[PDB]
C-alpha cells in the first residue's frame, strides 16, 4: 500500500514515509543519463523492471501524466476464441511446464475437462518459486467444481449424455475428497506467501465483491465510467493471460454482465440528461462486443436493448468484430456439420455463439462474412437452441445494417428448398417457439427483392401431386416466391367453395385479391349470421374499411357486432360501444389507416387520451404517439 | 392464481393451465393451450389486421386451424396445482373481451426486431 | 414517479422525526459540531425536502418552518433553496396564520439585513424574499405586514437598498406605506419594470416601459457583437406590440423561438423550456399553429426518451 497504481497506469504516493523509490524509478526511466550510474547487475535489473512495467501498463506518476493511451489488449487465444490455434497448441509437445499450464487452460476452454484435470495433476506433480504449482492447484479445484456442476446439470437435463466416465468421476471424487482450497495458500512455503500474496484471492470463493460494490457509482445521478471499464479490462486480462479457469464461472460472468449493463445504462442516462439540458457516449469496440457475446445471455441482451438505445451506440473495430463472428460461424459449422460435437464444449460455446449472432445486428458485415454467418446460422445451428422462428429472428436482425444482398437471398432460398425437401415426409412439422415459420423467410426475401422467383421451389411445385399434401400446404405459404406456372399448378390443389375455405386461403396467402364470388360468399355468411342472430364479423368489417372489399352491400348487418359497425361506417358509429382494447389488436397498417380516416379519428384520440390519463398504459401511449390515431 | 400474469401490451393473461374445449362441431380436445406472439413489425400482407398470432397446442403438438375455431371452454386445469380453475377462466374471459384471454405464454417479437 | 399519489403512513412518527430534525437544526445553529454537521445536514436537507408529501400539524409545521427559515445554514440552503423547501411544505398544509407570521418574521429580518447597503441576497435558483412575500399573499389575499409597513414609513432616501427591497415586497405593505414608498421610489429601470409587472403596480406596458426594453436591447446588441426569455414571452402573448422586437433576434435561443416561431431553428430548442412555462403560455404556444408541430415532436421525443412525466402531462393537457 505504499502507492496507488491507477487503472490508467499512473502511480500515486499513498502510505510510504521513506524514500520515494517509485518516483526515483520513473526518473531513472525517463532520462538515460542516470541509468549509467547503476552497476551492471543493477542495470539489467532496471531493464527487467522497465520491461515489466511497460508490459503491465505502468507509465509514470500521476503528476507527470500526459497523453494517456489506455487500449485493452489481451494476449490470449482463449479470449479471442482461437479454437483451432488452441487445438494446434495442445497437439504440440510442451517444451516447458508453463506451456503445460497454458495447455491445461486451453483444454478447459475447449470442454476437454478430463484432459485438463489430468494435465493439472501432472503439473502439480512436476511443479514441486512454486507459482505455477499454486495456480495449478487453484485451476484443478476449479475444473473439478466445473465437472461436478456439469455432471449435475447433465443428470438434470434433451438427451442423456455421459461425457465423463463414472470411473473418472469416482477417481476425481476420491482424489479431491476433503480438499480445502482455503488451506492451500497457507500451506505454501512461507516465501511464496510473501512474494505471491496477491495470488491468495484466487483461493477465495468470491473475488469480485469489491468490483461489484464499486458498480454503484454508475447508478449515481448527480471518470467513474472509465474507471469501471478499465477495471473490467484489468480483471479480464489478468484472468485470461494468466490462464485462470475462474474466468468461466458464474461469478465472473455475472460481474461482466453487471458492469457492462450499468455502463451502458449510465451512458444512456447521460445522453438523455444532456438532451434535456442541451437540446441536441459509450463507444463499443471489439473487446466490448466479445465480452457481451461471451458473458451475456440472450435475456440480458434483451434487457440491454429495452433499457437503452443500442442503435445509438456506435460500434468500432467492425473488421475485428466481423472476424470474431466469422470465426464463431466457422466453429459452429465444425461442431455441427461434422461429428465434432463436444457436449461439454457445446454447452458453454452455444450461448456465446447465440449472443454473438444476436449482437451482430449492430455490426456492419461484409458480403462474404455475412454469407458465412448466415449460412452457419441457417444450416449448422442446432435446432435445440435456435428453432425455425428464433433462427429467422436472428437472420432478420442481420438486415438492419446489411440490406439483403443477392448471395444472402440465395442462401435463404437454399434454406427454403431444404425445408420443402424436409416436407416430403408427412410426419415432419416445423416447431417454432416464436410463431415464425418458413413462410417468414420467403416474406423477408420478397420484402427485400419484390421480384425474386426461386427456381428450385417452382420445380418442386411443378412436380407436386395430390398425394403429398404436406408439400402443397407448405409451398402455399411460399406462393409469392413461385413462378406463374408454379402458381397455376399449386392453385389447382385447393378449393374456395365455402367461407371457411376462403378464410383459410386468405390466412395462408392463397388469394390476395377479393373476387366477386368471394364477396358473395361473405354476404351469404353474413346473412346466415343475421338470420341466426335472434368471429369473422370483425374481420369482414376490417376488410371493408381497409378497402379490401368494395361490395357496398354490407351496411345491412350493422347493429350485431360493435367492431363491425365501427369499421363499416365510422361516421354513424356510437362510440360508447367502442372498446379501447380493440386498438391493442391492430397492427401498424390498420392503426395508420384508422388514423388517416378523417372520421373516428377524434373519437379514438379521446379514447386513447382517457386511457393514458387513467391507466398510464405504455401501449396506449405509444399507440397514441406513433400513429396519432 | 399466483403465477397468473396480466400482459397489457396485448390485453391477455399468461397462466400455466390446460383447456378441455368443444368447438361448434362437437369435436373434443384435451389438455390444450394457446401461445400468443406479439408481432407489431411482422411483414403483413394485404388482409392481415391482427398484431398478434396465436397457435393452439394440444398434447404438445400444434393444430392447423382449417375450420371455424369458435369454442367453449369445458374444463380448465392448472398444471402446477391440479385444482380446477375453470370458473376463473370464464370470469376472465368475460372481463377481458379479447380473443383467447388466457394464454400459456406470450412471445414478444418487438424487442428482437431490427426495427425496434 | 408521482410521489404525491403515494400514500404516506405513520405520519405522526414521520412528523415527530421531522420535528426532532428541526430541533437539532435549531440547537446546532443557535453549539455547532462541525463534524456532526457534515453528515447531519444532508439528512436534514433531504428530510425537509421529502416532507412535502407528509401532512404536518400546525405546531410541528411551525417548528419545522421556523428552523428551516432561521436556523438552517445559508451555506447549504440559500434563500432561494430555502423558499423552495418552504413552498414545498405548503403542498399538504395550506399556509396557516402561524406560518404566515413566521415568514413575516423572516421578511422583517431580511429587511433589517438590507438596511446595510453592502448586503445582497445570493440565490442560485433566482428566487428571493419577494417570492416569500408572493407566497404569503397567495394563501391569504388581504395580508398587510405591520412591521414592514413600519420600516417603510421610516424610510429615507439614504437607505436605497431598503427602498428597493421593500419595493419588491410592495403588496405586503399598507396603503400609507406603499404611498410613501412610491413617493420615494419610481420605476425607471428594467428590473423596476419586472418588479412592477410582478407585484401588480403596472398592468399594461406604457410606451416608456417599451422604450426601456428597447434601450436594454440596444445594450445587449452592442455587447453581443438573463432577461431575454422574459422579453420574448412578453412579445409572444401580444402584451408588447412595439413590433421592433424582431430587430434583436440572435442573442439567445428562447427569444428567437418566441418572437419568430416560423424562422426559429428548432434543433437549438431546449425541451426544459417547456417545464418553465405556465398554463396560459403553454396554451398560447399550443395554439400558435406556427411552432405547434415542432414542439409536438419535441414533446414526443421527451416522452419516449426521458423519465420526466411533466412532458407527458404537457403534451396531453395542451397538445403543444
Amino acid at each position: 500500500y505504499d502507492y496507488h497504481f491507477e487503472v490508467n497506469g499512473t502511480v500515486v504516493r499513498h502510505k510510504n514515509k521513506g524514500f520515494g523509490y517509485m518516483e526515483r524509478f520513473f526518473e531513472l526511466k525517463e532520462s538515460c543519463d542516470e541509468r549509467s550510474k547503476l552497476s551492471k547487475k543493477q542495470y539489467e535489473r532496471f531493464n527487467a523492471l522497465f520491461n515489466f512495467f511497460e508490459k503491465n501498463g505502468v507509465i509514470c506518476m500521476a503528476k507527470d501524466a500526459g497523453t494517456l493511451n489506455t487500449s485493452i489488449e489481451i494476449n490470449s487465444l482463449a479470449y479471442h476464441g482461437k479454437y483451432d490455434v488452441m487445438k494446434k497448441f495442445i497437439e504440440e509437445q510442451s517444451v516447458s511446464i508453463e506451456d503445460d499450464y497454458k495447455k491445461a487452460f486451453f483444454l478447459a476452454c475447449l470442454g476437454r475437462w478430463e484432459e485438463s484435470y489430468d494435465l493439472y495433476s501432472n503439473i502439480i506433480l512436476n511443479s514441486i518459486n512454486g507459482c505455477v504449482y499454486y495456480l495449478s492447484q487453484i485451476n484443478r479445484y476449479r475444473i473439478y467444481q466445473s465437472i461436478t456442476q456439469a455432471v449435475t446439470q447433465f443428470n438434470g437435463l434433451g438427451r442423456h449424455y455421459k461425457p465423463f466416465t463414472d470411473e473418472f468421476l469416482a477417481r476425481i471424487e476420491r482424489e479431491m475428497t476433503n480438499f480445502n482450497i482455503d488451506d492451500l495458500f497457507n500451506g505454501m512455503p512461507f516465501e511464496f506467501q510473501k512474494k505471491y500474496k496477491i495470488l491468495e484471492f484466487l483461493s477465495d470463493n468470491q473475488f469480485l465483491y469489491d468490483d461489484t460494490v464499486k458498480l454503484f457509482e454508475l447508478t449515481n445521478k448527480v471518470s467513474s465510467d472509465i474507471v469501471v471499464l478499465l477495471r473490467l479490462y484489468d480483471n479480464l486480462r489478468f484472468l485470461y493471460e494468466n490462464c485462470l479457469w475462474s474466468v468461466s464461472f458464474h461469478e465472473f460472468h455475472q460481474y461482466i454482465r453487471n458492469s457492462m449493463s450499468l455502463l451502458i445504462e449510465k451512458a444512456e442516462y447521460e445522453r438523455t440528461r444532456d438532451i434535456d439540458e442541451l437540446g441536441f457516449g459509450f463507444f463499443m469496440e471489439y473487446y466490448d462486443f466479445v465480452n457481451i457475446s461471451r458473458h451475456f445471455k440472450i435475456d440480458d441482451i434483451k434487457n440491454l436493448e429495452r433499457s437503452c438505445s443500442i442503435d445509438k451506440i456506435r460500434f468500432g473495430e467492425q473488421e475485428k468484430i466481423e472476424e470474431y463472428l466469422v470465426g464463431i460461424a466457422e466453429e459452429i459449422t465444425k461442431q455441427f456439420s461434422a461429428n465434432g460435437m463436444n457436449v461439454v464444449f457445446y454447452t458453454q460455446f452455444i450461448s456465446e455463439a447465440k449472443a454473438a449472432l444476436y449482437f451482430a445486428k449492430y455490426v456492419k458485415l461484409s458480403e462474404e462474412g455475412l454469407g458465412k454467418i448466415v449460412k452457419a446460422l441457417l444450416f449448422y445451428f442446432p435446432e435445440r437452441d435456435l428453432d425455425i422462428g428464433k433462427r429467422y429472428v436472428w437472420l432478420e436482425r442481420l438486415t438492419k445494417c446489411n440490406e439483403l444482398p443477392k448471395s444472402i437471398i440465395s442462401i435463404i432460398d437454399d434454406f427454403l428448398v431444404l425445408q420443402a425437401e424436409k416436407h416430403i415426409d408427412q410426419n415432419y412439422s416445423e416447431v417454432s417457439s416464436n410463431g415464425l415459420y418458413s413462410r417468414d423467410y420467403g416474406a423477408l426475401i420478397k420484402h427485400f427483392e419484390k421480384n425474386f422467383i426461386s427456381k428450385r421451389l417452382s420445380e418442386i411445385t411443378l412436380c407436386l401431386t395430390q398425394d403429398k399434401q404436406k408439400q402443397i400446404d407448405f409451398l402455399f405459404k411460399l406462393l409469392p416466391l413461385l413462378s406463374t406456372n408454379a402458381k397455376s399448378h399449386l392453385l389447382s390443389f385447393k378449393s374456395v367453395e365455402n367461407i371457411n375455405d376462403l378464410m383459410n386461403g386468405i390466412r395462408i396467402g392463397l388469394i390476395d385479391e377479393f373476387t366477386p364470388e368471394h364477396e358473395e360468399l361473405i354476404i351469404e355468411y353474413l346473412e346466415t349470421r343475421k338470420v341466426n342472430y335472434i368471429d369473422y364479423m370483425s374481420t369482414f368489417g376490417i376488410w371493408y374499411f381497409l378497402e379490401e372489399i368494395n361490395n357496398s352491400k354490407m351496411e345491412e348487418f350493422i347493429g350485431m357486432d360493435d367492431q363491425y359497425d365501427f369499421f363499416v361506417d365510422p361516421e354513424n358509429f356510437d362510440y360508447k360501444k367502442f372498446i379501447p382494447s380493440w386498438l391493442k389488436n391492430y397492427n401498424d397498417k390498420l392503426l395508420g389507416k384508422i388514423a388517416g380516416n378523417k372520421h373516428m379519428k377524434h373519437h379514438v384520440i379521446e379514447v386513447l387520451k382517457e386511457r393514458v390519463k387513467n391507466s398510464n398504459d405504455k401501449r396506449y401511449l405509444e399507440i397514441l404517439m406513433n400513429y396519432f390515431i | 392464481t399466483h403465477d397468473l400474469v396480466y400482459h397489457s401490451k396485448i390485453n391477455t393473461f399468461v397462466w400455466d393451465v390446460e383447456f378441455d374445449i368443444v368447438l361448434s362441431d362437437s369435436k373434443e380436445l384435451n389438455k390444450c393451450y394457446f401461445v400468443k406472439c406479439f408481432n407489431p413489425y411482422r411483414i403483413n400482407g394485404k388482409c392481415d389486421f391482427a398484431v398478434s398470432s396465436i397457435d393452439i397446442f394440444s398434447e404438445g403438438k400444434r393444430l392447423l386451424i382449417e375450420n371455424e375455431f369458435n369454442f367453449k371452454i369445458t374444463k380448465a386445469v392448472h398444471v402446477a396445482t391440479s385444482k380446477d380453475v375453470t370458473e376463473i377462466v370464464l370470469h376472465l374471459s368475460e372481463r377481458i373481451s379479447s380473443p383467447f384471454p388466457i394464454v400459456k405464454e406470450v412471445v414478444y417479437l418487438d424487442w428482437s426486431h431490427p426495427q425496434f
